[PDB]
């Protein structure tokens, strides 16, 4: 999930 | 900063309940991840929740 949210938090 | 992350990782988590092939297979997971970042290269996908941008991502993959 981490990779998910962190790519998100990115964006 | 903190609660928001927590919140962002529950929503992850229910996409991924919905769809768990995602979490079951490497390529789905790798094709997936390609899209989410084509995504969030949109102008305006700050906007987008991250249930939004994963679903238009999974519905990317099913174009």
């Amino acid at each position: 999930l981490q990779k998910w949210v962190r790519v998100y938090l990115d964006r | 900063f903190c609660e928001k992350y927590k919140q962002t990782k529950e929503q992850a988590l229910t996409f991924f309940q919905e769809h768990p092939q995602y979490m079951r297979s490497k390529e789905d997971e790798e094709q997936l991840m390609t899209e989410f970042k084509k995504v969030l290269l949109e102008p305006g996908s700050k906007n987008l929740s991250i249930y939004q941008t994963l679903l238009a991502a999974h519905e990317r993959l099913q174009a």
